[PDB]
């Protein structure tokens, strides 16, 4: 997250760190949202590789034991059937991971709330992106969970030619593009939290940014619109 | 290595070290172009 602030230790209890086994060590690779005690929602491009994965819940500082964390192996990986590894602009950038075990909920570990199927946010809805991503274009991963205020850019606007034109699909959500705040490498697969009628829900899955940089004026961060996959989500979980 | 050009791709997945599906144009069939995709290297039809 470029231009954010460190989040309060209990601000986003559904935020997970997806990590891969790197030699003997583990490497933070992407964000995710805890949606069930044994299920996690992420980006397809994060788990579409032959790596050994784990999830960390109640994570705050990636380099220190806070004492609030739980480590869990990944039992099942379910990638959207229409996902094309090559084409992130085609959409369907979403995957569900079945945890090896069910987590214990507490002050720091809580389920993420998804939107009612089809929910569309008006232009400029108040959202927050969270993640351990680069804090600057070509910078270093944050150590502590960061958060930045990133409001919606409705489709009509986002898909206009001064924005993302034909790149952005109606199955995606754009937020930010002020040239100051944005998601950046290592934020992928994490939530976009929006406040709608006094309630927060997870409306986005961080997907992609511009090739010219993370925070580029009129190049908002693009997320997979969760509300478009509720039935897919619903069937996977019900049957896996 | 390759007769033609790779397409410009202006979106990047917001992940570090994305998986490569080729390294050389030769890892690609026919009008084999190993190029920088939206999330790692992939095989494009040139220009």
């Amino acid at each position: 997250v470029v231009g954010g602030t460190e989040a309060q230790r209990n601000s986003w209890p559904s935020q997970i760190s997806l990590q891969y086994r790197s030699g003997s060590s583990w490497a933070h690779t992407c964000g995710g949202t805890l949606i069930r005690q044994n299920w996690v929602m992420t980006a397809a491009h994060c788990v579409d590789r032959e790596l050994t994965f784990r999830v960390v819940v109640g994570e705050h500082n990636l380099n220190q034991n806070n004492g609030t964390e739980q480590y869990v192996g990944v039992q099942k990986i379910v990638v959207h059937p229409y996902w094309n590894t090559d084409d992130v602009a085609a959409g369907y950038d979403i995957a569900l991971l079945r945890l090896a075990q069910s987590v214990t909920l507490n002050s720091y570990v809580q389920l993420g709330v998804l939107p009612r199927a089809g929910t569309i946010l008006a232009n400029n809805s108040p959202c927050y992106i969270t993640g351990w991503g680069l804090t600057r274009t070509n910078g270093q991963l944050a150590q502590t969970l960061q958060q930045a205020y990133l409001p919606t850019v409705d489709y009509a606007i986002c898909s206009s030619s001064s924005y993302w034109g034909s790149t952005v699909k109606n199955s995606m959500v754009c937020a930010g593009g002020d040239g100051v705040r944005s998601g950046c490498q290592g934020d992928s697969g994490g939530p976009l939290h929006c406040l709608v009628n006094g309630q927060y829900a997870v409306h986005g899955v961080t997907s992609f940014v511009s090739r010219l940089g993370c925070n580029v004026t009129r190049k908002p961060t693009v997320f997979t619109r969760v509300s478009a996959y509720i039935s897919w989500i619903n069937n996977v979980i019900a049957s896996n | 290595t390759k007769p033609g050009s790779c397409p410009i791709i202006l979106i990047r997945c917001a992940m570090l070290n994305p998986p490569n599906r080729c390294l050389k144009d030769t890892d690609c069939p026919g009008i084999k172009k190993c190029c920088e995709g939206s999330c790692g290297m992939a095989c494009f039809v040139p220009q």
